[PDB]
RNA sequence: AAUUCUUGGACCGGCGCAAGACGGACCAGAGCGAAAGCAUUUGCCAAGAAUGUUUUCAUUAAUCAAGAACGAAAGUCGGAGGUUCGAAGACGAUCAGAUACCGUCGUAGUUCCGACCAUAAACGAUGCCGACCGGCGAUGCGGCGGCGUUAUUCCCAUGAC
């Protein structure tokens, strides 16, 4: 599947077992309106880019 | 000592209400004593929906739901954490917990 | 050490003329090896097809049962057996704070077929209603149920099976009952929940081949 | 875009989900039949221009020819020689990345015999550059306001036509292909070259492809100018703040706000076969001053890398194009109109008399 | 809701007519014209309105053909007005033929 | 081994009965009739341990073998008839229901129409276990 | 996990047939009943509280030793029945032991008809009758007054708010 860019728009909350994954609201650079929720490792900032291997799957919001 | 006013049950002016089998055990609890719960669930959980949204023959077939009404005895309800113990003041609060999202 | 699907003929299934999409699908049978015959073993198979698939595209919650009452040649000819609403629909309708009214009539068509029709209807809450409940008193319930039976009998009794299926393809019976019971207590989610088949007349072929065009 | 008259017959309707699902493989290489015009050398020294060391954006008087398929003399010659689908880069860029379309746009199809002249309406707003089209809210301002969609698009078009020439060493010996520009010191730096695409399903495609300038390292440039007007209301981040820690963020944010404009510009360069597409970061003096501009920075992207980055699919672009050329090489002669539904996401196709 | 895919209204309308219930067949078509499905004129909106105004004539309900066209003129504004022209010409055309038949009926069979 | 349907567009439908108890999973394809069986791969045929007959894993293996086995006979698409145990017992499907339905969609089949067919009684016979339930 | 069931085709899918239980969801701090208790449809039989009344009799009333009717479940005797469940039993596990909790079968019983039995945390742990003493918003049955909405299009008049 083509690799697609999701842009962090608003960092929401921290998740995982040991508080290790930042759960972030992403706004797609490809489609104008589609905004999904993704679990992300490492430190992430409000207003930067992610390279998603799939642009359809969504993580369970808490 | 008297703990509840309505003796842990929603019977007031009957005398007898027919019993029900608990859905975890097969314990006989009266119909109104039991902790009832109505689970409306999608057949396919969370991610399976996307795979069956693409591998479907049809055009926007709103895949069906699963309606299951569950009666728990008080022990099964507390053990499964469907209910919990409460403060002497908070016990009287009958307004069910908010389900905003 | 015998491949059991080597001796299997596929047969195309045909629905009667009352539906848009004719052919339902395919059916497996064993080749006529010994005394027991493919077509005779194939005769009396019940196919439960959703009306969405049976028409082009519509309601998917109403299902029709169809019996392969005869085979002409590489073609199973099905005929109306029964009808049933889907679990999802029936479970979704039945909700708390209202009265559920159920009727059943044992009525016969002009030709041999004697059906058992089950009707269901739920008391509707008014547009400006502040009262939570919206229950019907027992006499209001059995006046509604008496009227349910009176329409359900009249609609079938006087015409033949080709036309009763033409009425069940929409829900003309349920819409007629719903409008009729507006004075007693306004119902809303009124359908003919289920149609059963108790008796058929002794099989004819000329009567089948009028239903198959 | 246009008021639709009661004499105009809707024949075909296509919505964006159906157009998004389209594909075509097997699209062959573009063959440079003709290369025309003269292109200047680019000063790579306008890239020592950052948030601290900016430049004045000056008015440059160079004449831009907005000549369509109808008025193209080479296409008029080539028409009888070979080709049955004639287009410009701006027109096919619109149809190709039609999926992102927000505002009302239109294309006049003219099927004279067994031909498709994908023509544009001269003296209609087709050669404007739209602004914050695909934001959370497009500018909801009135025609008399300065932050209006019309006035922002007006100045955005001006600064692009300014920037393309200003950055350029536009009085040092030009790179000449074969011919002078077929439209006429006074002129602007632009080169029009025509290309044949053999298109699988039995269509030959002759499109006019525009290079903006040449750079050494030789190299061909498609050059455009990104506008930032009043970020805080515009629903974007500020440019002047630092832009250096947040360059990738300032880019990706202005991309979503201008989803269709950046998609048309990038597929414009892929069409022409430009190996590099550059940009120009232009903002105002004060946030409500329409007259003044200052050039903050520029960044360069290879359009093949950029198109897979931002988002595009060549299969989609060529898959939508084969569909529309097939539709209008199927149905009858005369003037048509591919108009997109002003308020909803669906393109419509009307059949019209010989006049409008 | 009532419908997904607004062409299904025609199939319910057609299904009800084979039984001979043009009042609920009209109710079906009425429910679609006034709903979410206001997408600026789908190609299927003409056959819906053609059948709708045929049933409005056959039952003689002018005040419904009012509301029907009043919804239609809105959902086929400057997008395409040929649709209004074709529909309302075909409406008055259908009503004129019902009166032609109604006179000739009363004036040759019943007059004699 | 030859369903004579058209190679291009024609989908041949089966119907897959996914009986998912809380200590076994069945995946069972038949005719639209429901009379003639094509495949039946249980959760227990695949894995050899009693404690994981009702596994999402075992149900995933079972649906994969069913998908592969029915692709050869020329069943392209499937209708679905999911069920728990029912009667007096549980009416929530087993934990293998989801993984099986997912598995024969990951394995390149097409999904027609789905519905619960649990034996829901009007009112039933007395349930197993005493008046005081299953105490543990 | 094992006891148990099965290539003498179990479990699973399909079409039929028979039996004996039970009346899901709707079902509520709703209704009725002296209490125990009482729920699929329809018919027949007798009873009943409450409201309504400018009818009738005119103290006929309240509570009750003796005496009497009904009284869940289990239990007993005789007849019919035995689908599910299941005291004792028989084994399989668990454990130091387990005569238990967990499992597989399973007899009396569980169901109906006719005779006994007369006890329950039979509870509101709260005798029955009568009077007076704050407020508030619902709820079920009956009656009364009242803007308006709605179904009978034909609306008087009936239902639903
Ligand atoms: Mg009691
Ligand atoms: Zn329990």
């Amino acid at each position: 599947q083509p690799i697609k860019l999701a842009r962090v728009t608003k960092v929401l909350g921290r998740t995982g077992s040991q508080g290790q994954c930042t759960q972030v609201r992403v706004e797609f650079m490809d489609d104008t309106s589609r905004s999904i929720i993704r679990n992300v490792k490492g430190p992430v900032r409000e207003g930067d880019v992610l390279t998603l291997l799939e642009s359809e799957r969504e993580a369970r919001r808490l | 000592t008297k703990k509840r006013r309505n003796n842990g049950r929603a019977k007031k002016g009957r005398g007898h209400v027919q019993p029900i089998r608990c859905t975890n055990c097969a314990r006989c609890v009266p119909k109104d004593k039991a902790i009832k719960k109505f689970v409306i669930r999608n057949i396919v959980e969370a991610a399976a929906v996307r795979d069956i949204s693409e591998v479907s023959v049809f055009d926007a077939y709103v895949l069906p739901k699963l309606y299951v009404k569950l009666h728990y005895c008080v022990s099964c309800a507390i053990h499964s954490k469907v209910v919990r113990n409460r403060s002497r003041e908070a016990r009287k609060d009958r307004t069910p917990p908010p389900r905003f999202r | 050490v015998v491949d059991p699907f080597s001796k299997k003929d596929w047969y195309d299934v045909k629905a009667p003329a009352m539906f848009n999409i004719r052919n339902i699908g395919k059916t497996l049978v064993t080749r006529t090896q010994g005394t027991k015959i493919a077509s005779d073993g194939l005769k009396g198979r019940v196919f439960e097809v959703s009306l969405a698939d049976l028409q082009n595209d519509e309601v998917a919650f109403r299902k029709f049962k169809l019996i392969t009452e005869d085979v002409q040649g590489k073609n199973c000819l099905t005929n109306f057996h029964g009808m049933d609403l889907t679990r999802d629909k029936m479970c979704s309708m039945v909700k708390k704070w209202q009265t559920m009214i159920e009727a059943h009539v044992d009525v016969k068509t002009t030709d041999g077929y004697l059906l058992r029709l089950f009707c269901v209807g739920f008391t509707k809450k008014r547009n400006n209603q502040i009262r939570k409940t919206s229950y019907a008193q027992h006499q209001q319930v059995r006046q509604i149920r008496k009227k349910m039976m009176e329409i359900m009998t009249r609609e079938v009794q006087t015409n033949d099976l080709k036309e009763v299926v033409n009425k069940l393809i929409p829900d003309s019976i349920g819409k007629d009952i719903e409008k009729a019971c507006q004075s007693i207590y306004p119902l809303h989610d009124v359908f003919v929940r289920k149609v059963k088949m108790l008796k058929k007349p002794k099989f004819e072929l000329g009567k089948l081949m009028e239903l198959h065009g | 875009s246009v008021t639709v008259r009661p004499d105009w017959v809707t024949i075909e309707e296509m919505d964006f989900p159906r157009l998004s699902k389209l594909t075509l493989p097997g699209v062959k290489e573009g063959e440079d039949v003709l290369c025309c015009g003269a292109v200047e050398y680019y000063d790579k020294s306008y890239d020592r221009v950052n948030v601290k060391n900016e430049k004045p954006l000056q008015r440059i008087d160079r004449i831009f020819h907005t000549v369509t398929t109808t008025d193209d003399p080479v296409i008029r010659k080539l028409s009888k020689t070979e080709g049955n689908v004639y287009a410009t880069d701006a027109i096919l860029a619109t149809i190709m990345c039609c999926t992102r379309s927000n505002y009302s746009w239109d294309i006049v199809i003219e099927k004279i015999g067994n031909k498709l002249f994908f023509d544009k309406r001269d003296n209609t707003e087709f050669d404007l550059l739209t602004v914050n089209e695909t934001s959370v809210e497009p500018p909801q301002d009135d025609g008399n306001s300065l932050n209006s969609p019309r006035n922002l698009a007006l100045e955005a078009t001006f600064i692009n036509h300014n920037f393309s020439q200003q950055v350029l060493k536009s009085n040092e010996p030009r790179y000449k292909f074969d011919e002078p520009n077929p439209f006429i010191g006074e002129v602007a730096s632009v080169a029009y070259r025509y290309r044949k695409w053999d298109l699988n399903n039995g269509i030959t495609l002759i499109a006019r492809c525009e290079h903006d300038a040449v750079m050494q390292g030789t190299q061909f440039l498609t050059i455009k100018a990104l506008n930032e007007w009043d970020s805080k209301l515009a629903n974007g981040v500020e440019w002047r703040r630092k832009l250096d820690t947040q360059r990738g963020a300032v880019l990706a944010n202005e991309l979503r706000n201008n989803a269709c404009k950046l998609a048309k510009w990038t597929v414009q360069a892929l069409l022409a076969g430009s190996d590099q597409l550059k940009f120009g970061y232009v903002s105002r003096a004060s946030v409500r001053d329409s007259s003044k501009h200052v050039i903050l920075e520029t960044q360069q992207y290879k359009p093949n890398e950029f198109a897979t980055q931002i988002n595009l699919n060549m299969d989609n672009a060529w898959g939508i194009l084969r569909c529309i050329i097939d539709i209008c090489m199927n149905q009858k002669d005369g003037k048509y109109l591919i108009m997109k539904d002003p308020n909803k996401p669906m393109i419509r196709l009307y059949d019209i008399p010989d006049n409008t | 809701a009532y419908f997904q895919r607004p062409e299904n209204a025609l199939k319910r309308a057609n299904e009800f007519l084979e039984v001979g219930k043009k009042q609920p067949a009209l109710d079906v078509l009425y429910d679609v014209m006034k709903s979410k499905k206001h997408r600026t004129w789908q190609k299927i909106h003409e056959p819906i309105m053609l059948k709708y105004l045929e049933l409005c004539v056959d039952l003689r309900k002018s005040h419904l053909a009012k509301e029907g066209l009043y919804q239609y003129k809105n959902i086929c504004q400057q997008v395409n007005i040929k649709s209004l022209e074709d529909v309302v010409r075909a409406y008055l055309k259908l009503a004129e033929e019902k009166t032609e038949a109604a006179k000739e009926e009363s004036q040759q069979m019943v007059l004699d | 081994s030859l369903g004579p349907q058209v190679a291009e567009g024609e989908n041949v439908f089966g119907v897959c009965h996914i009986f998912a108890s809380f200590n076994d999973t069945f995946v069972h394809v038949t005719d639209l009739s429901g009379k003639e069986t094509i495949c039946r791969v249980t959760g227990g045929m695949k894995v050899k341990a009693d404690r994981d007959e009702s596994s999402p894993y075992a149900a995933m293996l079972a649906a994969q073998d069913v998908a592969q086995r029915c692709k050869e006979l020329g069943i392209t698409a499937l209708h679905i008839k999911l069920r728990a145990t029912g009667g007096n017992r549980t009416k929530t499907p087993g934990p293998g229901a989801q993984s099986a339905l997912r598995a024969l969609a990951r394995s390149g089949m097409k999904i027609g129409r789905i519905e619960d067919v649990t034996p829901i009684p009007s009112d039933s016979t007395r349930r197993k276990g005493g008046r005081r339930g299953r105490r543990l």
